[PDB]
RNA sequence: UAAGGGCAGACGGUGGAUGCCUAGGCUCUCGGAGGCGAAGAAGGACGUGAUAAGCUGCGAAAAGCUGCGGGAAUCGGCACA
RNA sequence: GCGGGGAACUGAAACAUCUCAUUACCCGUAGGAGAAGAAAACAAGUGAUUCCCUCAGUAGUGGCGAGCGAACGGGGAU
RNA sequence: ACUGGAAAGUAUGGCCGAAGAGCAUGAAAGCUGCGUAUCCGACAUAUCCCUGAGUAGCGCGGGACACGAAUCCUGUGUGAAUGGCGGGGCCCAUCCCGUAAGGCUAAAUACUCCCGAGAGACCGAUAGUGAACCAGUACCGUGAGGGAAAGGUGAAAAGAACCUCGAACAGAGGAGUGCAAUAGACCCUGAACCCGUCUGCCUACAAGCGGUAGGAGCGCCAGGUGUGACUGCGUGCCUUUUGCAUAAUGAACCUACGAGUUACUGUUUGUGGCAAGGUUAAUUGUUAGACAAGGAGCCGAAGCGAAAGCGAGUCUUAAAAGGGCGCCAGUCACGAGCAGUAGACGCGAAACCAAGUGAUCU
RNA sequence: UACCGAUGGAGUGAGGGCAUGGGUGCUAAGGUCCAUGUCCGAGAGGAGAAGAAUCCGGACCACCGGCUAAGGUCCCGAAA
RNA sequence: UAUAUCGGUAGGGGAGCAUUCCAGCGACGUAGAAGGGAAAAGGGCGACUUUUUCUGGAGUUUCUGGAAAAGCAAA
């Protein structure tokens, strides 16, 4: 193709709705609208939480809990992906190639197989004795 | 403009990990003697909101 | 940019209006009238489609009725003695031998006198 | 693939390049050209056009009738788009018609163009040239020579190359643009595209896979 | 027999739609500049032409006065002199 | 631009707190810009103002209703 | 050379090009005119020991801060310290940070009555400014104020000498000009409603939405076209309604005008690019919108718990899977649908508030 | 033959007549309130003179072909 | 290829026509453009489209894609 026999992709632009205009579109007249009400008019908004005056579900409810805000989270990483980034080495914590400056807890879901030296800033108990078991070392700073 | 949360909806509701809407039951506060221990437990558990009622809920969390 | 098909706009309403000459007064030239009275014509003629058939077969029948009666039988008892021996020929071309044909019209009479 | 090399004078000079297959060998993308295509000339466009809407007319708000009794129509001010000379009801508005492509899709569209430029034989790669001075006359006997004058062409510069713009200038067929700037809208627009040696270069570094 | 009437065609009348056209609007970009006034402003009144002035210009020196630079044959502003 | 005064219709499906809005409007007074600006500061290390993109419809606030709504930090202009 | 009233058109054959932008010219011109690319050019006149007291702080009443009673402000009443003093969301102690009650300060920011040069998948005379022209004019009002309609002969006025009818150009018929006057001043084109004349057919014994389906005769020009003797069937349309021929609503008619649009943010979906990753925002560089940079940020990648926290587990429990929730391909766009915020499909109140104009009527 | 999950878009939330079972009313109402069907609503065609829902029957378009339904066959008006 | 299906208000879904402008590709026009009158033909179907002639006297248009001031009978 050229500029002259441009072809977008079967289905990729569609053609928009027109209502308000005449009888064979299958969309004049009252144009969606139904007859009358309050739905009906220009302008029309629906209140969002409105039930017509019954007490709301938002309100028949309660409040509950906090949240902390010096809350530390940590990012997982699991055994598997630990051994996927060793099959190309022997020193992990550089996991960049991830997180950004984040805080890293190793958790133990697959099964690390290898004698790695790993530094994280926390681990599980279950990982910890997957490594050692499979020969390892924690750095937990 | 951006869409604006509802105050009262993001004190009262949180998300799941499915993406389901947990909920607090509401007939316990202050009339409790009176109330049987089997449903006084019942509405201490944490519920989800029902089918009818999400999308309205989630239009209130702005659709989160 | 803006658009106005004026020229569009304003052929479709002389194309309809070639349609309407021959009514009477503003019925044919005026419209709104004209567009009204060319409609309500449309719903005529597809009724009217349908009548042709029964009063066309009506007709035919008329015309049998009275050329049996010449020869001596009625409408009812031909057809009753033209279906008990099985001949096929349908009003229409009955209707049309009374009419034009009377010897051939005698001799379907004369096969089924019995 | 390789290309053969041509003087300005139109003649083979036994030289040869070799053009990235990543780049004019691919299967084109018909939809990626549609798509920067098209944002290509979204982009030219200036969308200034405005028209008053109701608030922006000038009569005043004055009821023109009393509500009731005068046994016409009910009226409010003179600025209703039902009176003439009254207000334009959504009608255009100043806008920015500019939209967001992908990189990865700009850069897939723009191979897509080459290789169909390259599959459809096209594609004339040329020596570079320098002009003492400027002058149409010679640039049109290069296209003569690379018959090229025809239709439309557009020759690829690996620099600016003032003295060989201002030649091309006025010539009515021909289109000039530096390798860097490559696009896809200004590849496709042209029937011939010519290219010179530091040019392959420039273009095989910078738009390789 | 058409007093008149109906329909069609042709041809006219009225009216000013449509098509084509327009520097008159609208939205902006870039670069400047961001005031005028008691040395009397903005905005007006009255005047001013060979011939009445509706605009324009001008101010009792009144469609204009002086000098320097540019230019080289028409000019004496616009409302079909 | 800065300053002095300052509504209501409207929304809350009534309405008074709240909203509309420190808006309309009236008045005073600068400049080519004006205001701000060099820590009795933010924070839990940064380092004067101003503006842009984020942080974030987040923290908070609220007949905890309708609604309103930051800052620290980071990336820039300078 | 051809067509033409007239070539810039078409067909040949040439030339210029740092100039093939444009406008004008008797139709559409790179080479007819003004210009354009490029280069040159100004007599002037302009522009470039001390350390801030009615303070800090405090009571009462209020206000501004995102905040509807910490920091900041103050009407009223009070009132210190000089290493000391202030803040870190109310108060205390430690710690940390700072040093009030003096002042000035460019840039990055906001705007367009005005000037110069440009542009538009903006309008094209009921549009676009109210105003293309006599426009804030005519007109209306005591006044504040409100506020129109109105463009086009022809290439060139060559704008019709003269004759005829007529009192007269009142108007026309000619002649003449002109490509054209059915371009003759209200002048390009010249539609509808509405109004006439001529020709063809029908019509003065006939009764309802005026058509529709049959069907002679007559009339025109070779199987088309006009009319329609006579026959069957048939209570317009819109809207609102359980239901309208309705004696419910609405329209004199025609031409023109007139009502789901756009922005932002979500969500679903069609189609795409990359893919365990996906994507840049503001902005910056080059040449002049394009190309390249810019990873801040956002989403995904692990959940459970109000939370501390633990983690393919976790919460509840003294403990038990006894119960709950979880384990056992995304992301960025383009197109479309829908939602919210904006006047949000259009027209329509009675009213409310603010600032002005009116006692020439009464 | 299209019943459930999940998702995108709705409209409707003034009903009416007939038959059947009832309340109310006066074993009145083209009355009113429920229930079970049905039709009109949103449904043209045929018979009943002319009638929203009574009797027959669910219209893709064309036909100057044929058979039937309800109901009819002296004339208006098809057929004894 | 067969069978089945195709009455419809509110309303949902699908596929198209015309209009103004733009890009690319083709074209037409004083040996007569657009517009206006008359006539003929066409389309699964339709919105609409071609052709002939008179008037008119200068611009118009095909296909593919793009964007909307994108269609009137009642207010
Ligand atoms: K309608
Ligand atoms: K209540
Ligand atoms: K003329
Ligand atoms: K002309
Ligand atoms: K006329
Ligand atoms: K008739
Ligand atoms: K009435
Ligand atoms: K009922
Ligand atoms: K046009
Ligand atoms: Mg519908
Ligand atoms: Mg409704
Ligand atoms: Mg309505
Ligand atoms: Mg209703
Ligand atoms: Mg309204
Ligand atoms: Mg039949
Ligand atoms: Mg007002
Ligand atoms: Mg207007
Ligand atoms: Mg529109
Ligand atoms: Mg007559
Ligand atoms: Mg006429
Ligand atoms: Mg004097
Ligand atoms: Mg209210
Ligand atoms: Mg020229
Ligand atoms: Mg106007
Ligand atoms: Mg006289
Ligand atoms: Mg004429
Ligand atoms: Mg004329
Ligand atoms: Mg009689
Ligand atoms: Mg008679
Ligand atoms: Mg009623
Ligand atoms: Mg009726
Ligand atoms: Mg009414
Ligand atoms: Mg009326
Ligand atoms: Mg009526
Ligand atoms: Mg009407
Ligand atoms: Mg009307
Ligand atoms: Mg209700
Ligand atoms: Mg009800
Ligand atoms: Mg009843
Ligand atoms: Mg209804
Ligand atoms: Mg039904
Ligand atoms: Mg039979
Ligand atoms: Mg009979
Ligand atoms: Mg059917
Ligand atoms: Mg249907
Ligand atoms: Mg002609
Ligand atoms: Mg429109
Ligand atoms: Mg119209
Ligand atoms: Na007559
Ligand atoms: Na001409
Ligand atoms: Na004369
Ligand atoms: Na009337
Ligand atoms: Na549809």
């Amino acid at each position: 193709m050229n500029l002259s026999s441009l072809k977008p992709a079967e289905g990729a632009v569609k053609s928009r709705k027109r209502i308000g205009r005449g009888p064979g579109s299958g969309l004049g007249g009252t144009s969606t609208r139904g007859h009358k009400g309050a739905k009906s008019r220009s302008g029309y908004s629906k209140k969002i939480g409105f039930e017509g005056g019954q007490m709301p579900i938002q309100r028949r409810l309660p409040k509950f809990g906090f949240k902390n805000i010096n809350r530390v989270e940590y990012k997982p990483i699991n055994l598997s992906v630990l051994q996927t980034l060793s099959e190309a080495s022997v020193e992990d914590l550089i996991a960049a190639g991830v997180s950004r400056n984040s805080l890293v807890k190793i958790l133990a879901n697959g099964t690390v197989t290898t004698a790695l030296t790993v530094e994280a800033h926390a681990f599980s108990k279950t990982a910890e004795e997957a490594i050692v078991r499979a020969g390892g070392s924690v750095v937990k700073l | 403009p951006k869409l604006k949360t509802n105050s009262g909806a993001k004190k009262r509701f949180a998300l799941t990990g499915t993406g389901k809407i947990k909920r607090k039951h509401a007939f316990k506060s202050h009339i409790l003697t009176k109330k049987t221990k089997k449903q006084k437990r019942n509405l201490t558990y944490f519920s989800t909101v029902h089918k009818v009622d999400e999308n309205a809920v989630k239009q209130l969390l702005c659709l989160r | 940019p803006r658009s106005v098909n004026h020229v569009a706009s304003r052929a479709k309403r002389k194309r309809i209006l070639k349609l309407t000459r021959g009514y009477f007064g503003a019925r044919k030239n005026v419209w709104t009238v004209a567009k009204n009275t060319w409609e309500k014509g449309l719903t005529y003629a597809y009724r009217d489609r349908k009548s042709k058939k029964r009063n066309f077969r009506a007709l035919w029948i008329q015309r049998i009725n009275a050329a049996a009666r010449l020869e001596g039988m009625s409408y009812s008892r031909l057809m009753g003695a033209l279906h008990a021996n099985g001949i096929e020929i349908n009003r229409k071309v009955l209707a049309d031998l009374a009419m034009n044909h009377p010897e051939a019209f005698r001799a379907i009479v004369a096969k089924v006198k019995n | 693939m390789e290309l053969s090399v041509y003087n300005i004078k139109g003649e083979d000079t036994g030289k040869k390049v070799v053009l990235d297959d990543s780049i004019f060998a691919i299967e084109p993308n018909d939809h990626a050209i549609y798509l920067d295509v098209k944002q290509y000339m979204a982009n030219q466009r200036q969308g200034t056009h405005k028209a008053k809407e109701r608030s922006e007319l000038s009569g005043s708000t004055r009821k023109l009738i009393r509500q009731k009794g005068s046994g016409g129509a009910r009226r409010g001010d003179i600025n209703s788009p039902l009176l003439s000379g009254g207000a334009r009801v959504f009608g255009p508005r100043p806008r920015n018609y500019s939209f967001k492509l992908n990189k990865k899709l700009k850069a897939l569209a723009r191979r897509s163009a080459l290789s169909y430029k390259a599959k459809n034989n096209e594609i004339i790669v040329v020596e570079d040239f320098n002009f003492d001075a400027p002058k149409t006359k010679a640039f049109k006997a290069i296209s003569a020579a690379l018959k090229v004058g025809e239709k439309k062409v557009l020759y690829v510069l690996p620099e600016v190359n003032k003295n060989v713009y201002l030649s091309a200038r006025n010539l009515p067929n021909t289109n000039l643009i530096l390798a860097n700037l490559i696009n896809t809208y200004t590849v496709l627009a042209s029937k011939n595209l010519v290219l010179t040696e530091r040019s392959v270069a420039v273009v095989n570094e910078l738009f390789k896979a």
